């Protein structure tokens, strides 16, 4: 709902949606070809589930 | 500032806090 939302905001405005509570897998990130851009710099992307 | 939300005589009821 965060990722396959319909409308975004701009980019000086920007939407800050704080998610906690829950399972972060980020596995549908990995094989979705959906994303042009996909680049991890303080952690590794595999050490994340 | 909200950090976590959740949604659902004749009696006694006990609570531990």
């Amino acid at each position: 709902e965060v990722f396959n939302a319909t409308r975004f905001a701009s980019v000086y405005a920007w939407n800050r949606k704080r998610i906690s509570n829950c399972v972060a897998d980020y596995s549908v990130l990995y094989n979705s070809a959906s994303f042009s851009t996909f680049k991890c710099y303080g952690v590794s992307p595999t050490k994340l589930n | 500032n909200c950090t976590f939300e959740y949604v659902s005589f004749k009696n006694l009821r006990e609570f531990v806090f």
